[PDB]
């Protein structure tokens, strides 16, 4: 803070500054070269030459007008000193001067204040109005240096500080955990320390300013804090001549004032802001630390660059945009996102708010031209981007964004018929400023989701003016715009895998309110229904003419893909909208309300019947090759995916009849065309890796924990066969994710368990013959062997049987018999693995246990058994 | 002086309706003996058909704001905006509510309004609902006053 | 999500695995925010010495005017800049800087005696003429009015440099405010005031609930406290507190001007704007109790809410007394004609029931007291209304219709007041004073039970009611001293203006059975404050004699029977009687009572007890 | 996810993309994202290549990349946290917390609301004390 | 100087006219301050 123990400010500018800044460079003009690359930079000028002379000159002027002579240069003071001085602070608040250079002017504006430790400075001979602005400006300049000096000489301090200061939080960690076991109670309100966030701790370390004994800060450390705040005060000036800059420019803006009625208001407001930093020196300080980062010397260039491509983008602000002005700007953003600084310093990225600065250029660009087509639309895009992975990159930057959620959410149709242009929309950039965050999710005015319900409803009944100018066929209404606003309405009302109770209960309302929402179906009054209108649908995508503008997908739409993805994006909506289980128990009157709404919104036989609705399987032809619907064209079952939850949220599955009856309608012809596209060639389809996803993400989940109702389940032995047929074989198929596969295990081992055990023999049949393989796959098996012997133990051992349930048909006995001597051989000549054998000797151990010690080794085999089905790989 | 509307007060439900391009008045009516649903008798022409008001004619049994009646339903007012009021009909003696069933004309996600014997429920219950922008909640209503009324159970209008 | 943020709190990572850069930058932002922000200075009154200092006005060696001071440039300034037509009121640093620093200048801030308290009257006097001598009030006035109903710290800085100029009741700078208002005939001001009044927040139960939801779900709020409820509460007070001493000192002139401006084409009505937000914040606040009402306990944000709340309408009561104050009697007609009553109403439940909820628990006493003191504000302006009524009046009529739709409140107060008096003569009774014979103070539940069935003045409600209020302990013995200093204390001091009201209602109105049902309910708490209920008549500026109403000290009343000032009336009566002309007898008569005056304050202090 | 990834690794991940370099665009194509993540060590499958190209051309940019690696490998942070954890406190070997070390460290340390650890203790006695710091978590946790 | 949305309306036909008005006309600098008012409008560079 201060140069040597004599507490005295040092000339200002005068010191080592480490503060980055701006890198300074010059292009050579020459007209003979044919570079082209010169352009870049402002041309050259010696420097060092025009250093020196305005030096002398300044010296020479404030010689000449302390005589108050007749003859000023240019023929009056102002064009004496205004160009001069001008020159002057330019070169200044460029840096040139140095040191000595520094002395020199300094003595030149006042020799008594700026004396290094008869003649008249430029501060007292009665200069005119705007050279005295010009003075002003210097002065800030001035202050601006002092700043940062006090800036630089806090961040020197703050480093020892806090080294000692986790030095000592170590030691005192350290030493809670010696003591642990002596103290014990007293141990979690040490610990406490340790177990809040660093900002917390850091708030409660330096809570020692005015008493507060509840600080853990030793007092070597308090005493060096509170000497450095001492001093750091003392250069402030908070607590014989002027002696010093901030009592010179008070007295000269006093004397100013009070010697002439200023006629230049920015003059008087020059003047006043320069006394108010002067008597404000905490403000300043206030002002500067929020804008203080500091960083590693490893990342200095890294932040250098950023800081130049931020540089560049702050002055494309002052010129108009145009082609050549959006191609710098979005290399500029593009470097921005390759700057590695931008990821590891959001904090540093908000600090320098060049989210506020791209913001900004949105603002002008939409400006420009929001009555017509907007120009620019790849600087939106741009802009749109960035916005979005800035979001992206922190909690508090998405914070930071909440605040302009309203001009989003107003220019929020921007590019959304367009695609290609996904993720690079204002209305993108609203939903990333509140997905995935509670609070900001729960901070969701009820207006804006009002202006978004209102979009919706205009794009519901209105058609797209840009698609049927392409030459898209002029149905009634807009899915395209309708499906992205029904997102942004998703990610409002569910948050981090839950549903916010009030955004929900917001938007069912809103929806409601507004019928025309929910497209052409749903609204009544001549509306046909979500199965005819999802079979429509259905027959737009086989039919080319109304699916096609009909003048890499790039312009296509696919309008029965887009009036699918519409009514399922409302669907989910819907169903994550819909109230939770526990509190329809406890008897919320609006969640009654509303679960009644939404059932009497969405039949419940519509549901079926669109899951029931079939695929478009991909199949092999001639050539060997395989012919594979397109995705974008055509069903997907991410739209089914929406009709299982909200048929799980709104209606529920607490029936075994209508449990069965869905299995039998939607579900297992799924499974069964999953398990059919197991083959090598198919397995990397499109259709088999989505349907794969869609089971194992929403119809295996929903059969597990609707899993108790397989209890009495008799008459539908060969439909809940064919289900568990089915699982064991798409288990077996290959290209699933350890995911999928994890929960495969989990459905098939709930629904065997809930299972009867004289109904599981053809399961048991499967199994005899790929168990004893014991290969990766064999695990999963060996567990639901372990589990149903174990089990049903009584089902075999005791000759009366468990119950009701009966005795084994003595076939199923032969099975067993034969899965534990096949298992027993193949673990007796298998190499030793840990795993396999811990899992292996359970299923052993169970099937032991459940075969009779005299049971009889059926010499007179099973009645004509028929393996002819069974086969090697094919096993059909 | 512009009157208040107080609970123990006849009043009727007029609505206007301009069918084929002419205003017709409806007063809302109910004959409760043998049919429990609601239909609209014209008054425009009663020069030339009388109208029958006894079926019209409503009463304010009570007024209770919305919290009253959440806690009546737990466990002389003058109307404001915003209370919830028990329209009783004169001649059944039973009360105006909106009926779980619905007529199914395409209405789908509507009801009907009919007349019931219990108070229990939040059926019976109506709010009002100030018509333009002069009026607000929480000030009184007014003979002279269009208003709109919301069934408390089935948070829809009477349309 | 609690039990998110929970396991979170067990994976996090201290500062020493921290690395140094990022501790610096955190370091660096807690200092900002713990010791840099906190620390503190004065300069404003130097500063502002400084620029009203002329310099060398002497020796300026012009002589053709006396130049304008810097002080008198800056306000200048900040005047054009406010008077320059623009859309919107662009936010100027400058402005806030210097509006703050002029506002801490004009204040300059247990027991103070006569000679000190116009000691600083009169400096507040002198700093606020540094100001107003130089355009203060007609630059606030244009920057309100350039404001255009728009709330910011704009319009924050201005209420606050005009209020710091108001403190008091200036009549200097309430008659430069009209007189500049009237000559600019400034509809735009009264339109801002309208606005802005207008865009005051309340309390917002749906922010709070969901502010707690945030908060059960365990993410602690890494800012400060949520301030989405009652958004502007201080933007709110000031607004009104300008309000009140723009009329402050019963200054009739702005308080017609508030209701009607002659003399401008359009007119807003302040007074009934005033009451809207009154009647706003009553529902507000109404509504936020009815929200607790079910819980046992209230929480320290809910309390908070109450608080704030609390003084914002206390706030508008006391605008609304400086409104009504004088009287300004239309004013009061319009206030009688206005929405007040149901205010009042709400006000009424919210205190009868939150009384009886808040004297159970030990641990809102502070809320409590607001509460009863909101109340007592509030009766203060009923007694305003009453001002100037004559027998049978239409406000008196009025207000005992108020009454009468209150009726259960109104009853379930004056128990509560009744109640809370008896304790006076229950505590000093010697069926009482047996039970503790020495001074300690402590009396056991079972024997303050005893004593309060034996003084057969309290019924058994009563009784289990004070048991439940009642302080537990460890001994289960309770201090009856600090009881009784929590509980009758606030009764005798917001009491007394119920008391007064009753009597002035009864008084006034003499024929009324519905007002004469509330007076057999409160005949024992009027019976308690007869001693110290003062009643004279004068002859008021309505040319109508008016019955006052004040309160009589239970000091002043010993005083007055000590035996030196009875003797010093005995004289005073017979020299006035036999001698003393009835010319000049009113003015011996007030002689007579400064001498007493001073005589009963010397018998305080040389008496000793 | 707070900046679940720090300054060293990905620092690391900007060697590993700029190895190709290239104006960021330019040379990290389908067949480079394989070539880079078994340059860093894992090995994902050509399933494990298709579904991040196809669900973002074929060319990635950085931001993009960087997204992609965070989202999936902010998974498997837990181990210091347990290692941690246990380490702490209730050293004896047992890996069980004790009730009154449960309430201790229910004792909220931010929001300040006590008696909430009895309450958990008596909604959870069969877990009770006998209770172990991983099972516990994710016991406790959904 | 006052509108910049007539400012875009300016193009190279018009700005060569009043190049011209300067080669026709002589020399007049309310030509030159017309072309400064092109060339910057409220702080903004126009780089065309
Ligand atoms: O005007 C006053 N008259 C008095 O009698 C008095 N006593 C104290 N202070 C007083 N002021």
């Amino acid at each position: 803070l201060f140069p040597d123990e004599n507490k005295k400010h040092g000339l200002p500018g005068i010191g080592l500054s480490t503060s980055l800044r701006p890198r300074m460079q010059f292009s050579s003009p020459s007209f003979v070269s044919i570079s082209n690359e010169c352009y870049q930079y402002s041309p050259e000028f010696p420097l060092d030459i025009l250093k020196s002379k305005t030096i002398q000159m300044l010296t020479e002027a404030v010689k000449e007008g302390s005589l108050h002579a007749r003859d000023p240069v240019g023929g009056t003071t102002e064009f004496l000193f205004v160009p001069l001085i001008k020159l002057f602070y330019t070169l200044l608040i460029m840096g040139i001067f140095h040191n000595e250079d520094l002395k020199h002017i300094l003595q030149l504006i006042e020799p008594s204040v700026f004396k290094e430790a008869p003649k008249e400075g430029l501060l007292q001979m009665k200069l005119p109005e705007p050279v005295k602005l010009q003075m002003c400006l210097l002065l800030q300049y001035l202050c601006d240096c002092q700043v940062r000096h006090r800036i630089e000489a806090i961040v020197a301090f703050s480093d020892d500080f806090v080294a000692k200061l986790q030095d000592n939080q170590r030691f005192r960690y350290n030493e809670v955990m010696q003591a642990l076991n002596m103290s014990a109670a007293l141990t979690a309100r040490k610990t406490k320390e340790f177990r809040s966030p660093p900002q917390e701790q850091i708030n409660m370390l330096l809570n020692f300013k005015d008493d507060k004994s509840e600080c853990p800060c030793p007092e070597e450390i308090r005493d060096q804090l509170l000497d450095f705040h001492e001093d750091l005060m003392t250069h402030c000036g908070i607590e014989k001549k002027s002696s010093t800059l901030q009592q010179l420019i008070s007295e000269t803006m006093v004397r100013w004032a009070q010697e002439s009625v200023i006629e230049d208001p920015e003059l008087v407001r020059a003047m006043f802001v320069l006394l108010h930093r002067q008597y404000d020196g905490i403000g300043g300080l206030v002002r500067a630390l929020p804008k203080t980062y500091t960083i590693n010397g490893v990342s200095v260039e890294d932040t250098i660059n950023l800081l130049a491509s931020l540089g560049q983008i702050r002055s494309l602000l002052s010129v108009r945009m145009g082609k050549e002005e959006e191609k710098l700007m979005i290399r500029g953003l593009g470097d921005i996102m390759n700057n590695k600084v931008f990821y590891q310093h959001p904090n540093l990225m908000r600090a320098l708010g060049m989210h506020e600065t791209v913001m900004e250029v949105m603002v002008n660009v939409l400006g420009g031209g929001e009555s017509k087509e907007i120009t620019f639309p790849k600087m939106v895009a741009n802009c749109c981007r960035f916005l979005c992975y800035f979001c992206r990159i922190s909690r508090q930057n998405q914070k930071a964004m909440f605040d302009h959620l309203s001009y989003l959410l107003e220019n929020s149709s921007v590019g959304l018929a367009s695609p290609a242009m996904r993720g690079s929309t204002p209305l993108d950039v609203a939903a990333a400023s509140v997905m995935d965050n509670n609070e900001l999710a729960l901070a969701l005015r009820e207006p804006d989701l009002e202006k978004v319900v209102r979009y919706l409803a205009g794009c519901g009944l209105q058609s797209c003016q840009m698609l049927v100018s392409k030459g898209y066929p002029d149905i009634g209404w807009n899915p395209v715009e309708g499906e992205r606003y029904l997102d942004f309405l998703r990610f409002a009302v569910f948050c981090n895998g839950e549903s916010v109770e009030e955004n929900a209960n917001v938007v069912v309302r809103l929806l409601i309110r507004r019928p025309e929402c929910f497209g052409p179906a749903l609204r009544g009054e001549g509306g046909n229904g979500l199965l005819a209108a999802m079979e429509e649908a259905i027959k737009i995508a086989e039919d080319p003419s109304r699916d096609g503008p009909s003048p890499e997908e790039d312009d296509t739409i696919h309008m029965g893909n887009a009036i699918m993805t519409f009514y399922s994006a409302l669907i989910d909506l819907l169903g994550r909208c819909a109230p939770e289980m526990h509190l329809i128990h406890a008897g919320k009157g609006e969640a009654i309300r509303i679960r009644s709404i939404l059932r009497s919104l969405i039949p419940l036989g519509d549901l079926v019947g669109v899951i029931s609705i079939a695929f478009q399987m991909p199949t092999i032809a001639k050539d060997g090759n395989v012919v594979e619907p397109d995705m974008s064209a055509g069903f997907c079952p991410d739209h089914k995916a929406a009709m299982v939850l909200f048929l799980d949220s709104v209606y529920g599955i607490e029936v075994q009849d209508f449990l069965l009856h869905l299995l039998e309608v939607g579900f297992l012809p799924d499974l069964r065309a999953a398990a059919s596209l197991d083959t090598a060639a198919l397995s990397a389809t499109d259709m088999a890796l989505a349907l794969n996803r869609y089971l194992c993400t929403a119809v295996l989940p929903l059969l597990t924990r609707c899993a108790p109702l397989f209890a009495g389940t008799e008459h539908h032995a060969s439909l809940i066969d064919s289900l568990l047929h089915t699982v064991y074989r798409l288990s077996k198929g290959c290209s699933l994710t350890k995911a999928q596969r994890d929960s495969i295990e989990v459905c098939l081992l709930s629904i065997c368990g809930q299972l009867r055990p004289s109904m599981m023999q053809h399961l048991l049949r499967r199994l005899v013959f790929d168990v004893p393989l014991l290969n990766e796959h064999a695990k999963m098996p060996l567990k639901l062997l372990t589990n149903h012997y174990e089990r049903c133990w009584k089902y075999y051992c005791l000759p009366g049987g468990w119950g009701n349930f009966g005795a084994a048909s003595e076939e199923e006995l032969h099975l067993s018999r034969k899965l534990f001597w096949g298992i027993f051989d193949a673990l007796s000549q298998k190499k030793y693995e840990q795993e396999l054998f811990k899992l292996a000797l359970p299923c052993l151990s169970a099937v032991a246990g459940a075969l009779p010690p005299d049971y009889m080794e059926s010499n007179y085999v099973s009645m004509m058994e028929k393996q002819s089905s069974m086969d090697s790989e094919g096993n059909f | 002086e512009i009157q208040f509307l107080r609970t123990d007060d006849e009043v009727v439900l007029q609505c206007t309706a301009t069918i084929h391009k002419e205003q017709q008045k409806l007063c809302l009516a109910a004959e409760g003996f043998g049919n429990r649903l609601c239909f609209l008798e014209s008054t425009s022409n009663s020069k030339n058909v009388p109208p029958d008001l006894s079926i019209c004619t409503f009463v304010l049994e009570q007024s209770l704001s919305v919290r009253a009646l959440q806690e009546m339903l737990a466990n002389h007012r003058t109307l404001l905006y915003g209370h919830a009021i028990l329209l009783r009909h004169s001649y059944s003696g039973m009360y105006l509510c909106c009926l779980s069933t619905s007529r199914s004309s395409t209405d789908k996600l509507a009801f009907d309004v009919g007349l019931q014997e219990d108070t229990t429920g939040e059926a019976c219950w109506w709010t009002i609902h100030p018509a333009s922008k002069q009026r607000s909640e929480g000030e009184k209503v007014r003979v002279g006053d269009d208003l709109i009324l919301v069934s408390v159970s089935s948070e829809r209008y009477l349309h | 999500q609690r039990k998110r943020a929970v396991v979170a709190c067990f994976r996090m990572a201290p500062l020493y695995n921290l690395p140094r850069h990022r501790a610096v930058n955190l370091f660096l932002q807690g200092y900002e925010k713990s010791w840099i922000e906190t620390e503190e200075h004065y300069f404003e009154d130097k500063l502002i010495e400084d620029l009203a200092k002329p310099g060398a006005e002497p020796p300026e060696e012009d002589e053709g005017t006396k130049r304008v001071d810097p002080l008198h440039q800056l306000i200048l300034l900040f005047s054009r800049t406010a008077l320059t037509e623009k859309c919107k009121l662009e936010e100027d640093f400058l402005y806030m800087a210097y509006a703050d620093i002029m506002a801490k200048s004009c204040h300059d801030e247990e027991v103070k005696s006569f000679e000190e308290k116009e000691m600083e009257k009169q400096k507040l006097l002198y700093q606020q003429a540094r100001l107003h001598d130089r355009g203060a009030a007609e630059m606030v006035l244009q920057t309100i009015s350039a404001s255009k109903g728009e709330t910011g710290p704009m319009v924050a800085a201005t209420l606050k440099l005009g209020i710091a100029i108001l403190n008091g009741g200036n009549s200097t700078v309430q008659q430069k405010m009209l007189d500049y208002l009237k000559e600019k005939k400034d509809v735009g001001f009264f339109q801002s005031l309208a606005g802005l009044m207008q865009s005051c927040s309340v309390l917002d139960l749906n922010a709070f609930e969901r502010q707690n939801k945030a908060e059960g779900l365990g993410m602690v709020t890494e800012e400060g406290s949520g301030e989405k409820v009652l958004q502007d509460d201080e933007f709110t007070c000031d607004l009104f507190r300008f309000l009140q001493l723009l009329c402050e000192g019963h200054n009739s002139d702005f308080q017609n001007y508030l209701r009607t401006q002659t003399g401008n084409n359009t007119t807003v009505n302040i007074i009934i704007s005033t009451v809207d937000y009154l009647l706003r914040v009553q529902e507000s606040i109404s509504d936020f109790y009815w929200y607790y009402s079910g819980k046992d306990v209230i929480d320290e944000q809910g309390q908070r809410n109450f608080s704030k709340a609390i003084q914002v309408a206390k706030q508008v009561f006391n605008t609304l007394t400086e409104y009504i104050q004088g009287p300004c009697t239309g004013n009061q007609q319009s206030l009688a004609h206005s929405r007040l009553w149901d205010a009042v109403v709400g006000f009424l439940h919210v205190f009868a029931h939150m009384q009886m909820k808040l004297s159970q628990d030990s641990s809102q006493i502070e809320l409590l007291k607001e509460l009863m003191d909101l109340q007592k504000d509030m009766v203060v302006m009923l007694l305003s209304m009453l001002e100037g009524n004559v027998v049978n009046g239409t406000i008196g009529k009025q207000m005992v219709d108020m009454l009468v739709e209150s009726s259960n409140n109104v009853e379930m107060i004056l128990k509560f007041f009744d109640m809370f008096l008896k304790l006076k003569d229950l505590t000093s009774s010697d069926t009482f004073k047996e039970y503790d014979p020495d001074g300690k103070g402590v009396i056991s539940k079972r024997d303050f039970h005893k004593a309060m069935e034996s003084h057969k003045h309290y019924t058994q409600s009563e009784t289990e009611f004070l048991l439940s209020c009642a302080e537990t302990d460890e001994n289960e013995t309770l201090d009856y001293e600090e009881f009784v200093k929590r509980f009758h204390e606030p009764a005798k001091d917001i009491g007394f203006n119920v008391a007064v009201l009753l009597t002035n209602l009864s008084e006034h109105m003499p024929n009324d059975t519905r007002l004469q049902t509330f007076l057999e309910l409160a005949e024992s708490v009027l019976n308690y404050f007869q001693p110290f209920l003062g009643r004279i008549e004068i002859m008021g500026s309505a040319k109508r004699i008016e019955r006052v109403y004040f309160e009589i000290s239970e000091s002043s009343r010993t005083q007055w029977e000590k035996p030196q000032v009875k003797e010093s009336k005995r004289q005073f009566i017979f020299d006035v009687v036999n001698e003393g002309g009835e010319k000049e007898k009113m003015e011996l008569f007030v002689n007579f009572c400064e001498d007493t005056i001073f005589e009963m304050q010397l018998a305080a202090q040389i008496s000793e007890s | 996810m707070a900046d679940q990834l720090t300054e060293e690794q990905i620092a690391e991940f900007k060697e590993a993309f700029s190895l190709f370099d290239k104006d960021g665009d330019g040379t990290i194509t389908t067949k480079e994202l394989g070539t880079v993540m078994r340059s860093l060590g894992q090995n994902p499958t050509e399933a494990e290549l298709q579904d991040m190209i196809n669900e973002v051309n074929g060319t990635i940019d950085f931001p993009e990349f960087l997204t992609m690696m965070a989202r999936k490998m902010k998974d498997t942070d837990s181990e210091e946290e347990i290692r941690e954890a246990f380490r702490v406190f209730d050293k004896d070997g047992n890996g069980y917390i004790s009730a009154a070390e449960l309430r201790h460290v229910m004792t909220n340390l931010g929001e300040k609301l006590t008696d909430e650890e009895v309450d958990e203790m008596i909604r959870e006695a069969d877990i009770d004390g006998q209770v172990n710091y991983e099972e516990f978590v994710q016991m406790m946790t959904a | 100087v006052e509108s910049p949305e007539a400012l875009n309306i300016i193009k190279e036909g018009h700005i060569k006219s009043i190049i011209s008005l300067l080669d026709k006309h002589g020399r007049n600098h309310k030509v030159l301050d017309v072309l400064c008012s092109l060339c910057v409008c409220h702080g903004v560079a126009v780089r065309s």
